[PDB]
RNA sequence: GCGGUAAUUCCAGCUCCAAUAGCGUAUAUUAAAGUUGUUGCAGUUAAAAAGCUCGUAGUUGAACUUUGGGCCCGGUUGGCCGGUCGGAUUUCCAACGGGGCCUUUCCUUCUGGCUAACCUUGAGUCCUUGUGGCUCUUGGCGAACCAGGACUUUUACUUUGAAAAAAUUAGAGUGUUCAAAGCAGGCGUAUUGCUCGAAUAUAUUAGCAUGGAAUAAUAGAAUAGGACGUUUGGUUCUAUUUUGUUGGUUUCUAGGACCAUCGUAAUGAUUAAUAGGGACGGUCGGGGGCAUCAGUAUUCAAUUGUCAGAGGUGAAAUUCUUGGAUUUAUUGAAGACUAACUACUGCGAAAGCAUUUGCCAAGGACGUUUUCAUUAAUCAAGAACGAAAGUUAGGGGAUCGAAGAUGAUCAGAUACCGUCGUAGUCUUAACCAUAAACUAUGCCGACUAGGGAUCGGGUGGUGUUUUUUUAAUGACCCACUCGGCACCUUACGAGAAAUCAAAGUCUUUGGGUUCUGGGGGGAGUAUGGUCGCAAGGCUGAAACUUAAAGGAAUUG
RNA sequence: GGAUAGUGGCCUACCAUGGUUUCAACGGGUAACGGGGAAUAAGGGUUCGAUUCCGGAGAGGGAGCCUGAGAAACGGCUACCA
């Protein structure tokens, strides 16, 4: 199931069926954009801003409230983050599984699990490449793997 | 599933796979490495004049015993020195020494018959004849 | 049993199964109104919460999140919606 | 992709049997003589305001348009006035009923009134050969994806 | 995974109905299913059917009756010269009276009997007797 | 297979059989051959799933974007139609789409060329009283057809047409006397001649015109450099036609293009895949690595205590013993190991991994009204890991221990049995790249049948318990759900069968895709190549030989 | 620019490093002239085509050239080799 796993689970999240208004709600949809705007600006990522907003604040998600979906609005508001967030979390953990590598040799295991990283890099990387969000080429390289981390 | 890629663009894929497969039919690779113009004994012929050497007592298999009475010839056009044949009762007295017989296949390609071990060929002719008209009575060999 | 109103089913046999395999694929988890015996301001608490939930008065804690559905802190009232 | 000076080899670039009188004042700056290439194609406005001579052109130039009419992506661009086209197609086989994927490539003239890169779909007629490879001159262009 | 959603209905419906069961359910959709299943019905291998709009895919619940002996698909989508249609009918249905390979003609998708009557042909989607 | 003394097979005769002016033979290609498989094979065991994942090529890929004709027909809602004690219908009837029939059938539009036919009137003549009837246009009707434009997302696909030399082939006419053949011939008024003929089909991809717009990809408009435009400027060219004409200059308008203004606009981002990648949560496991910690056992040593044996075996002998052997005790060292928990349990890509504790990073599953929105599936070349034996030098080196030594057993024992004993075992650094790496079952997907236990996560319970008191759990119980290693019954099914919930959903034959096999030996040999210190790995035939090699199962 | 009948790296000077390729280039085999077709035919195919026709190519091996509209002619010449 998994791409990289012998693993065939299948956890997930369901929609309900609205296109709109869980109607007791009766906040605002400009205000509940500027909060997302100044959680952002607090240094939160998309999907962090969608957990935080749905937990103390009961917002089914912003695609439902406000017509369209947060990291569009981001982008749109200018607090864009430059490469794409999912992209950085896996270049975040090649970088630990890198530096683990360096100070333990022997641990070849981690080393395997180091070759499906960077799987995962060139794969989504590749694709971010295609509809163009990167750099046509953006030359993802090991030994400045701690430059987009850092 | 099936193994194969059913796919309507996947042909070159189809038809690579079934070229390398066919090797292992006898007989495409036997064709065409050019095998019977290589290493067979003749050159894609079907018979071949010869010139005979020995007689040679060729004993049959297991369950049989018997002395077979075949003949060892020379090529001619190749030099292959190879066992041969000499069919039905009595014919061994009609061949004598350099006889240039002619050699023809066996029956089943160019393996062996039966019982004699070996031997892929036969006479049918001796210096121009026969061997069912000598073997017949019917025809008189004419002496060289 | 071959011959079943697949298209419309008991609410048992509905509410015995899992969030995808009900015919209209949904959620299970309900959000909740939350008053603290402190402060009186209503919160809006998901029910399976993942951040520590607290009010924006009084800076207690309501609900520590676990596994599944979120651990509320103590009695504190909770409507369910 | 780049350009030259006015003259640059050892003759003078100009074009046969045009004669830009240096007696009579030229109001104009020229004498630029063109063609109309046929086929319903349009000559670019580049062309005609241009100052390159290319006598192997279908504009200003010598060569004609006829012959087959085709289309095909670019692949390479490295060369002096050529580019190198690769016409994608799909091969049936009878025996298996499929399609399988081929490829050729057919070098055509890519003149200084047509700007080309890698991507860009052309339009290219045929255009009595060239050299050993380039029987086709670009016609017309268009981009890959924006 | 999900290769082609038309051998996944009906591999749904040949094995419901191998097994004797009445209905059937049908987890993706297509307008090109919706096409396939209007044609079985209107030849009448198929009672009423229910598009369900779960908004992911729609779901498909059909009301089987019997009376279908099998239906699949022919996995490319190969083209079919005209000529060739009568190749493939032959080939895969069981009579010379009834059973209907169904194309995918510029027309629509219809079935052979109706390409050759509206003269016209293209792929094929698969078979239905 | 016959032929080893009475041969239904040799050599003859007799009789017969078949093909017959022909019959046999050799060899080669074709059918047989679903034994080359695209249609159309096979891989648990018959030959045959790569040790395992990663991954570029190739091959494949969830869903979503509306439809000018009518005649007949049936199907649903329906109303004037309600008769029947709220249902009970017919059809004068719209349409709701649906099946045939002839066609609406079209190319989307300017620039005008040009109008077929006019809304007619330009008045009344020929003729039955005259919108009968033309000779005709001054107010209208372009597509009946032309060419300067702009429609312009490109195809793959399919329909139709022209080409698809002659023979060939399929076939139409024809008595070459039948015919194989040919393109002839046939009828008179045979005396001064009439005439039919010599078709048609087929051919393919590749083109080349043509309709179709379903399928299958492909472009847009997001950091609006957008289209609309009657707009308002400003720039540049542009360069016809009138200036007698030429050529130059400038007023002009036309035609591009570009740049700002206001205006026009529903201004513009398809689902959120029981697809996938990420985030966060509480968990979970003998997942890896480095420390660190412990245990008893074995062997060795010192210190004792005692008396003739101690091992060891099928029974013995090799050996050790009054210089105290074995045992006892005390204490220490040394190394490997991680039992009892120990299962039809877990984890890991597999090989594999079981002591504590810590760090280091990972990880599956579960939960999720979060996130991005096809980012995928499978993989030639390619790369990582890869039990154990090896091999290169260390450091260890206790126990077991190939080679070796002996003592046995034997007809012989360089074999099993006994006592030892090097390399090894262990580890650090470096190679190797193989196993029955075996679940002998590729991988991802969807469906098809009953059950109870199980592990991990979740949810519910007027549940139990712990106690200090109900509370907080945590454990236990009941029911569900996802994932997981398995299992137990039946066969709807599959199979040659043992057997199978996948080996099913296969002649009623097609979900995406990667490898593998084509009778047995020869032979994983030859040789060429590459890798390796080497042992050897991966690639890998031929000569020739033989009618079998086999696979489940029954009876002996 | 020359050459040519004429385009053309066909050749020369000069000036750039290009062009092809795992969608199989380049190199090797062949008992390789190709196509019309032939055989066998359920269908899908597989093998063959020196040979009665078209196209090619060669006149022992190899090059050169007169004549001529047309030949690198060989029932022409010249050179070498056999």
């Amino acid at each position: 199931g998994r791409m990289h796993s012998a693993g065939k689970g299948i956890s997930s999240s369901a929609i309900p069926y609205s296109r709109n208004a869980p109607a007791w709600f009766k906040l605002s949809s400009e205000s509940v954009i500027e909060q997302i705007v100044k959680y952002a600006r607090k240094g939160l990522t998309p999907s962090q801003i969608g957990v935080l907003l749905r937990d103390a604040h009961g917002v089914t998600q912003a695609r439902v409230i406000t017509g369209n979906k947060i990291m569009r609005i981001l982008k749109s508001n200018g607090l864009a983050p430059e490469i794409p967030e999912d992209l950085y979390y896996l270049i975040k953990k090649a970088v630990s599984v890198r530096k683990h590598l360096e100070r333990n040799r022997k641990d070849k295991d981690a080393k395997f699990r180091l070759i499906l990283i960077e799987s995962r890099i060139h794969r989504l990387a590749r694709y971010y490449r295609t509809v163009a969000v990167l750099p046509p080429n953006w030359k993802y390289e090991s030994a400045t793997a701690s430059a987009l981390v850092n | 599933g099936k193994g194969k890629p059913r796919g309507l663009n996947s042909a070159r894929k189809l038809r690579v796979h079934r070229r390398n497969n066919r090797w292992a039919e006898n007989n495409y690779k036997k064709r065409l490495l050019g095998t019977a113009f290589k290493s067979s004994p003749f050159g894609g012929s079907s018979h071949a004049k010869g010139i005979v050497l020995e007689k040679l007592g060729i004993e049959s298999k297991q369950p049989n015993s018997a002395i077979r009475k075949c003949v060892r010839v020379q090529l001619i056009k190749n030099g292959k020195k190879v066992t041969a044949f000499v069919p039905n009762d009595g014919c061994l007295n009609f061949v004598d020494e350099n006889d240039e017989v002619l050699l023809a296949g066996f029956g089943r390609k160019g393996k062996a018959k039966g019982d004699i071990p070996g031997v892929r060929f036969k006479v049918v002719k001796v210096s121009g004849v026969s061997l069912l008209a000598l073997w017949k009575e019917k025809k008189e060999k004419p002496r060289s | 049993v071959l011959v079943q109103d697949l298209l419309h089913p008991t609410a048992a046999s509905e509410a015995r199964k899992h969030k995808l395999k009900t015919l209209v694929q949904g959620p299970r988890s309900y959000f909740l109104d939350v008053k603290c015996p402190g402060c009186l301001n209503i919160t809006t608490v998901f029910s399976h919460a993942q951040t520590a939930v607290t009010c924006e008065s009084c800076s207690t804690i309501l609900c520590t999140p676990t596994g599944g559905k979120a651990k509320l802190s103590e009695g504190t009232s909770f409507r369910r919606k | 992709s780049t350009e030259l000076t006015v003259q640059s080899e050892r003759a003078f670039q100009k074009q046969p049997h045009i004669f830009n009188n240096p007696k009579v004042k030229t109001s104009k700056r020229t004498k630029r003589w063109y063609k109309n290439a046929g086929l319903g194609f349009k000559t670019p406005k580049t062309a005609i305001e241009g100052s390159y001579i290319d006598k192997k052109c279908p504009f200003t130039g010598l060569v004609s348009i006829r012959g087959k009419i085709l289309t095909g992506t670019v692949v390479s661009t490295k060369m002096h006035r050529t580019i190198v086209i690769r016409r994608a197609y799909l091969h049936y086989i009878p025996k298996y009923n499929r399609y399988e994927k081929r490829h050729k490539n057919v070098p055509v003239h890519v003149s200084p009134a047509f700007r080309v890169q890698v991507g860009d779909i052309v339009t290219v007629g045929q255009c009595r050969p060239i050299s050993k490879t380039v029987r086709f001159n670009v016609v017309k262009v268009s981009a890959a994806a924006g | 995974t999900r290769s082609s959603v038309l051998a996944d209905a009906l591999n749904a419906i040949n094995n419901a109905e191998k097994t004797g069961k009445r209905q059937v359910l049908i987890r993706p959709s297509s307008k090109v299913i919706i096409k396939f299943l209007q044609v079985m019905q209107k030849h009448g291998y198929i009672g009423e059917f229910e598009y369900i709009d779960d908004h992911r895919s729609g779901k498909i619940v059909v009301q089987l009756n019997g009376r279908l002996n099998k239906c699949g698909v022919i996995s490319p989508r190969f083209n079919v010269k005209i000529g060739d249609i009568e190749k493939w009918t032959a080939n895969l249905l069981p009579a010379r009276q009834f059973g209907y390979v169904i194309l995918t003609t510029s027309a629509g998708i219809m079935d052979h009997e109706e390409a050759r009557r509206k003269h016209v042909s293209g792929k094929i989607l698969g078979f239905v007797y």
